[PDB]
């Protein structure tokens, strides 16, 4: 028989051709002689083309290929929580094998048009600018885009850490980064305690192109299990650009013709399939939801590039990080002018919505009037309001690394900013004022904090004003 | 003093108009450059396709 | 015989071998229905479309779904006809996929219903109407400055959050109310959540009872993404071919159709064209757009949203698409935030029908005078920003006085907008709005306050509103 | 045609005038037929043997010790791209070249010869004389400066130029207009009869223009005339 | 036959008979003579079809056959053009050849040759013919489609190598015959559509290199009230002077 | 060179420095080898396996328990174009970047390191 076995007749660049395998299925997993896995991609008339999912240097012509009988799938289950794993479900941190007992196919249909529901639940990222200017709801797919070293990874890690007391499961997919960088990310997550609910999927730069191409799909397959069990899942994709590069590599090695700008013609389909599987399920399908945060790297902030345009067309919004703002000391570096979330805003809480409108106007006005600061004049039209309130807003929107803060505290501080209570405080003392105000709240405003936490609305205005004045009495300007 | 004020105002408006004209030229030239280079990129793609076909 | 077997599977491309002298015709539909014999197989229910005859009794086909699980040697049966979808009254109020299978939970259509082929030659030169006729939409700005044509193609442009969906719903409502027609929506290659939101909006507005929907969204394979437009188009064709109605056909994104065609051509192995598109781009655009025409007993007019890659209108796909458009409307966010609804940019919107021979000398003169007044006001705003209102001459004061009232009168109350405005809508005849704008240009209503023109139907309602106000 | 010209050069030792209406069509037809001969495509679609085929033809058109052949060839530039391989490789086969420009054609200044890109190997002090060479170099320098000044003029206005640059523009516009001429064969297009201008007259006229003698005449008086005098009579007819 | 040789050098005569189109902006500075070929080039919605239809209508009181060939046009547009011709009375001497956008590429590629072959009969019988090609650009697109379907290597802008030959073979066949050949003539008015007014594109340059002059219609002038939109700088007639009456030439 | 360097940390626990003259020439050689083997060219003519080759080279330069290898690599930028694939793909593997300017070099300020463009984690 040659129906369940085959022999390799061609090896090169991670692609192999085998003779035999008469009963192999399209998209099936195959096993080589030395234990390396493979995918049956092309079922030609007299041979099968196989993509090798691992080190192909150990495979020679004439060795046997073993059929497995299973469409490509990845292990799923709660046993994966707190472990870092490769796209094929093999652990890479040691600590023994992962003892799961369930699998799910990598390629699965997205939820139907009748299976979805409008997004209505807030997602607290713990970042002032994100929670204020670009609210994100559960089930929304929001794009994070920026240049190199702009803090995208820091934003993702802060968002993951902020979910400590939220009933959400986080999945982090590292595509094409340095293995040491992935190790450092894992160490920070372990230190802050996020590994109790986080699954990490890694595919380093030294791995073959198919693993980099398959990693986000494995992450989606892992997330969909919890999504269809009724839970809420967060998935982070760190380099869709590196995914596209790997897929272009694979396509060129398969000798497919290039498309627009040397990328394959279906590079849009590749991302649409991945990002279309995140949704908010209707009550008939359970209350589960999955939200995604794909990452894209630009060249000198060129948003009009092909991959950024495709991802913008696919996703529901964008968050733009600017290198000039990052270098100027504004570490969040979020550009409120260009960043926008369109599904969000309906999921934002009432108390935060009541202050976001004023915050946007103040920050925007500063953002068209900063360049005139060469000579402050024109009295209130420039100096007293636009130059002062905007500078104070920029000061309060700054945030330290790995220190997310509760949405109630964000509401308190931003209300204090907008109501003019910070007009007398000099700019250099604003951050210290906020830091001391957080402790004063934790010591004396439990009633206000509980009211906000239980009603999603601002407390009594007179009580809030008297509390702010009481705190401002004890503050010393230095 | 009145003449000095008039001179400063004239320099203001002249420089503002100059900046507007320069930005218009920048926009037009950037559009031309972006439209130009895509043709070269597509020609390279066409050459690659023809070379692959000829073999 | 009419039975074949699979010999090659390469992604969405499947090659099927048949017996000698029994090959299926081009564009025919082939069904694969397989049950897993053992634990190493899966159940398969897949439909294929014939594309090429490769010789040696072999046929190359493209699948309408994922081909994972296929095994060489599975039996394939030929239906003997292209893809067929149900037509008639049963399609109204339902949601379908590319294959005509209902997506909603209302149940499946019985097999005894009439079905029509997806692929059909365009109507002949004899059947077309010899006269150009205006479709009265009932919207003042559209009927005055960018008139629509029965059997014509209209491109819809605008930013997000300006009101394109509301305008679409109002158009469907007005057509189904006054002209007695229906509408068909085909959302090709777009967001599934956007489609769900649109479905819920139509259900809320009550428009859903008069429309049929086919989606085949982004997640669908390229074959489905290419054939959704055709299945929606034939569902539209049935009503005017048999019942002789006027039908609206909405396509959410026509660029995705060409992109799916390019992807399918790349899969088939044809040599890429100038910018990587398929060599058959113009041809396929022709077989698609040429079926949307007006005939001696009915008409189909289409509202299409077109995506322009990299904002380059010289790109081959937009260049081919624009060769068929007869009118263009541009949604304007500045007018939207100013409070004018619909915010459809009177200066930017253009139409081919705006000529004295088609719409009339009086209508043409009124439209040109309104456009000139608006352009003059646009020029005057720059001088206002510099010197102030008082420095302008009395002629310029009068021009601004007329232009503000004209711009406010361009607004209209939509029937669908009642759900969040309270006020009911109004349907304004083209002659009525032309007379109203002529009277406004004549100065017959200059003494009225400008806010009385804010949001109103006919010109008599303007003076009634002013009298009620004070 | 070259075979006939070669015989007339060799077997009789006579001077030969050789005119080729369009030599680009030869390489175009070669590229058209290349694909059916089994050759792989090269560059933007041309045959691999573009250089050798062109050289084998061009090298036969030469002057020898027993006869001189002077040849004037018109070369078509596809898509107005001077970097196309066919126009690019034929540059090395010529001693004197004149480049026409659609920009100059649109302005109405025929024959629309580009004054800067046009080059010749006879433009040397020992061949045409210092009087001619200095005038030619000065004209080229002034035209180059006027070309450079375009961006600053556009984005700053004419009044913001120094008195040196204002004079440069004033002279350069008149020089550019005077470069135009009325041809005898152009009488079928326009009613002007045309003229023939000697080299001495051209050099003297351009030297006088460079010296500033004709700064008071209007710009358009220099368009489509012969000798420098016709500018004076045209200005008088206009009413100076 | 569709493929027929063009008249030779000795079978032609210099153009000397004016063709009055009835439009000042053409008859004054871009004259057209009988036997000449003159393309109208411009962006979409600029009036090229209007110019062609007016030129056809103006020939009512002269003994000349008109042929209108529609390449890639909408069937409704062709129907309206035919209706206008019928209303103005041009159908008494006009032949219309149509190949809509829904037709396959071979018919689009073949239609202009069919039209010119139809005109050849009347030209060689000794009569005068006017032929209009509506989109040589769409003919070129169809030919590129066919060539890439035949897997011929693509050149500049993915066009085949013989794209110039395709147009030259067709346009070269229009000529003014001599007295020995009978004095017949065939006038051609090919059309080319540009993108954003780019006259430097490959197909526009190729078609300009073949004909005897171009009429360039500018969109920027078509807007803002200059409806004929004639661009005098880019327009030219290479048979000027001889194609005008003595008064107009003067 | 990397194989020679890895030994001193793998078998002796040393801290070793590895200096690479030019990575741009390494990428050029890889592209030439790919063209010789007959693979279809990448974006601007490079090899499709550029990212994988870069990862294979750089990922072995890491710090372990026994020792560490720190690497200083010079990168050539053709025609100031930092968007070129060879300079672009190596950025993801660098902890610190140093930029040198001919404008500073001509002024007589060596090492001519740009003080505003240089970054470090
Ligand atoms: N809010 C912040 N406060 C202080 N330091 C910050 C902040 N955000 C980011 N950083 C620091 O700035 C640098 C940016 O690194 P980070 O990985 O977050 O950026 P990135 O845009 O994802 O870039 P990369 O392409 O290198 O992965 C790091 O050193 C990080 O610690
Ligand atoms: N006729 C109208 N009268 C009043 N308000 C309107 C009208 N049309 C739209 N709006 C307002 O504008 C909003 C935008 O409407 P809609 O969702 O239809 O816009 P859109 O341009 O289709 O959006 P998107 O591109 O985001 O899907 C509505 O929710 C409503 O608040
Ligand atoms: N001289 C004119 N005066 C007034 N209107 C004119 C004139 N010439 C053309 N038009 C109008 O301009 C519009 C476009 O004209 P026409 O259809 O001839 O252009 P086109 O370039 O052939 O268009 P398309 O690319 O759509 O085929 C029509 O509405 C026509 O009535
Ligand atoms: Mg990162
Ligand atoms: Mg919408
Ligand atoms: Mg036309």
């Amino acid at each position: 028989q040659v129906s369940d076995v085959g022999t390799v007749i061609q090896v090169g660049d991670g692609i192999a051709r085998a003779h035999g395998l008469d009963n192999v299925m399209s998209g099936e997993l195959v096993e080589f002689a030395n234990g390396v896995m493979g995918m049956a991609l092309n079922l030609e008339e007299n041979n099968v083309g196989i993509v090798i999912l691992g080190p192909y240097t150990g495979i020679k012509e004439g060795d046997e290929v073993r059929r497995t009988g299973r469409i490509m799938e990845v292990p799923v289950g709660e046993a994966l929580i707190g472990r870092v794993v490769n796209p094929l479900g093999q652990p890479v941190d040691g600590l023994g094998p992962v003892e799961t007992t369930e699998t799910r196919p990598i390629e699965s249909p997205a939820p139907g048009v009748m299976d979805r529901r409008s997004v209505h639940e807030p997602l607290q990222t713990g970042i002032k600018a994100i929670d204020a200017l670009v609210p994100i709801g559960r089930g929304q797919r929001e794009l994070i885009i920026g240049d190199r070293q702009t803090g995208k990874t820091s934003v993702a890690i802060d968002t993951i850490i902020n979910q400590k007391d939220q009933n959400m499961i986080s999945i982090y997919v590292a595509i094409g980064q340095k293995e040491s960088t992935v190790r450092t990310v894992v160490e920070t997550l372990r230190k802050h305690g996020a590994l109790d609910y986080t699954i990490v999927v890694t595919a380093s730069a030294s791995q073959p192109a198919p693993l980099l191409f398959l990693a986000p799909y494995a992450g989606v397959a892992m997330g969909e299990y919890f999504m269809y069990k009724g839970k809420h899942v967060l998935v982070v994709y760190d380099d869709l650009s590196k995914q596209a590069a790997a897929y272009r590599e694979l396509s060129l090695l398969l000798r497919r013709p290039p498309g627009r700008e040397a990328y394959p013609g279906d590079i849009f389909y590749l991302h649409s399939r991945l990002l279309e599987r995140a949704a908010k399920l209707s009550d008939a399908k359970g209350g589960g939801s999955l939200t995604a945060l794909p990452f894209v790297e630009t060249q000198a902030g060129d948003i009009s590039a092909y991959i950024p345009t495709n991802v913008i067309s696919i996703t529901d919004g964008q968050i733009f990080l600017q290198s000039d703002l990052f270098f100027s000391g504004v570490r969040p570096a979020i550009n409120a002018g260009l960043s926008v979330s369109r599904v969000g805003g309906a999921a934002q809480i009432k108390a935060m919505k009541k202050v976001a409108g004023t915050l946007r106007l103040d920050l925007a006005a500063y953002r068209e009037l900063e360049a005139f600061a060469q000579f402050g004049s024109d009295l209130d039209k420039a100096t007293q309001a636009k130059l002062a309130r905007g500078a104070r807003t920029v000061e309060v929107l700054k945030q330290d690394l790995h220190q997310p803060i509760p949405v109630e505290k964000q509401v308190l501080i931003i209300y204090a900013l907008t109501r003019g209570f910070l007009d007398d405080i000099p700019v250099e003392d604003v951050r210290r004022f906020e830091k001391e105000f957080y402790l004063f709240l934790d010591q004396n405003g439990q009633h206000l904090l509980e009211h906000i936490r239980t009603t999603k609305d601002l407390p009594n205005e007179d009580d809030l004003n008297k509390a702010i004045e009481a705190f401002k009495k004890t503050f010393v300007v230095s | 003093l009145d003449a000095k004020a008039s001179e400063h105002a004239a320099r203001m408006t002249a420089m503002k108009n100059a900046t507007d004209n320069a930005n218009e030229l920048i926009r037009t030239l950037t559009l031309s450059y972006n439209r130009a280079r895509q043709a070269a990129i597509t020609q390279e793609i066409t050459e690659i396709v023809a070379g692959a076909n000829a073999l | 015989m009419t039975r074949g077997r699979v010999i090659q599977v390469m992604g969405p491309v499947v090659d099927v071998k048949f017996e000698n002298g029994h090959l299926p015709a081009i564009y025919n539909a082939l069904k694969i229905q397989h049950k897993a014999r053992n634990e190493n197989e899966v159940d398969i229910d897949l439909t294929l479309e014939v594309a090429l005859h490769l010789g040696d009794d072999t046929v190359r086909t493209i699948a309408m779904a994922s081909t994972d699980g296929l095994i060489r040697g599975m039996e394939v049966i030929d239906t003997g006809a292209p893809i067929s979808v149900p037509v008639g009254e049963v399609t109204l109020g339902r949601v379908f996929n590319v294959l005509g299978e209902p997506i909603d939970l209302e149940g499946d259509i019985p097999a005894d219903a009439r079905r029509d082929p997806i692929h059909r030659p365009a109507p002949k030169f004899e059947e077309l109407a010899t006269e150009v006729e205006i479709l009265e939409t009932g919207i003042k700005v559209v009927d005055l400055l960018a008139p629509y044509i029965k059997g014509g193609k209209i491109g819809l442009f605008g930013g997000a959050g300006v009101g394109k969906t509301v305008l679409i719903q109002e158009l469907i409502h007005n057509i189904a109310q006054e002209h007695g027609g229906i509408s068909v929506f085909a959302g090709v290659g777009e967001r599934t959540r956007e489609g769900n939101d649109l479905y819920h909006e139509m259900k809320d507005s009550g428009v859903i009872s008069k429309t049929a929907m086919v989606f085949g969204q982004m997640n669908e394979p390229p074959g489905a993404r290419m054939r959704v437009a055709l299945t929606g188009l034939t569902m539209a064709e049935y009503f005017r071919d048999e019942q002789g109605q006027d039908v609206l056909l909405f396509i959410d994104n026509i660029f995705r159709f060409t992109q799916a065609g390019s992807e399918v051509s790349a899969l088939l192995g044809r040599m890429p064209s100038a910018v990587g598109y398929q060599p058959t781009l113009a041809t396929e655009m022709g077989q698609l757009q040429e079926r949307i025409t007006s005939t001696a007993k009915g008409s189909i007019t289409s509202i299409q949203a077109i995506y322009v890659p990299a904002d380059d209108y010289t790109d081959p796909a937009p260049a081919t698409t624009f060769s068929h458009l007869d009118a263009t409307t541009n949604l304007e966010r500045k007018l939207a935030e100013m409070g004018i609804y619909p915010a459809v940019d009177p200066l930017a919107s253009t139409s081919r029908a705006l000529a004295p021979e088609i719409v009339g000398e009086e209508h043409y003169q009124v439209a040109r005078k309104v456009q000139q007044t608006l352009q003059r006001y646009k020029e005057l705003q720059d001088i206002i920003a510099i010197l102030g209102m008082d420095e302008l001459s009395d002629e310029d004061k009068l021009v601004v006085h007329r232009a503000r009232r004209i711009q406010f009168f361009l607004s209209q109350n939509f029937h669908v907008a009642e759900q969040f405005t309270g006020q009911p809508g109004s349907y304004v005849p083209v002659k009525e709005t032309v007379r109203g704008f002529k009277e406004i240009l004549e100065g017959k209503y200059d003494h009225l306050p400008e806010d009385a023109f804010r949001l109103v139907g006919r010109i008599e309602e303007v003076v009634e509103k002013a009298k009620a106000m004070g | 045609g070259l075979t006939m010209a070669e015989y007339f050069r060799d077997e009789q030792g006579q001077d030969v005038l050789l005119f080729i209406d369009n030599i680009f069509r030869f390489t175009q037809a070669g590229s058209e037929v290349s694909a059916l001969l089994g050759r792989m495509p090269s560059a933007v679609g041309y045959q691999p043997t573009l250089a050798t085929e062109m050289g084998q033809l061009q090298e036969r058109i030469t002057s020898t010790a027993k006869g001189s052949i002077t040849s004037i060839q018109a070369i078509y530039v596809p898509a107005d791209d001077y970097t196309d391989p066919a126009p690019a490789t034929t540059f090395s086969h010529l001693d004197a070249t004149t480049n026409l420009e659609r920009k100059l054609a649109e302005m109405g200044i025929y024959p629309a010869v580009d004054p800067l890109a046009s080059t010749s190997r006879a433009l040397a002090p020992e061949i045409v004389g210092e009087e001619h060479y200095q005038v030619a170099r000065k004209v080229q320098q002034t035209l180059q400066r006027y070309k450079e000044l375009q961006d600053i003029i556009a984005i700053l206005g004419m009044d913001e130029l120094s008195d040196e640059d204002k004079l440069v523009v004033h002279r350069a516009r008149r020089i550019q207009f005077f470069l135009s001429q009325n041809f005898h064969v152009a009488e079928q297009f326009t009613g002007q009869p045309g003229s023939y201008v000697p080299v001495k007259e051209t050099v003297r006229g351009f030297k006088e223009i460079l010296e500033g003698k004709y700064d008071h005449l209007p710009e358009d008086a220099f368009r489509l005339v012969g000798r420098i005098e016709e500018v004076v009579e045209k200005a008088k007819a206009m009413g100076v």
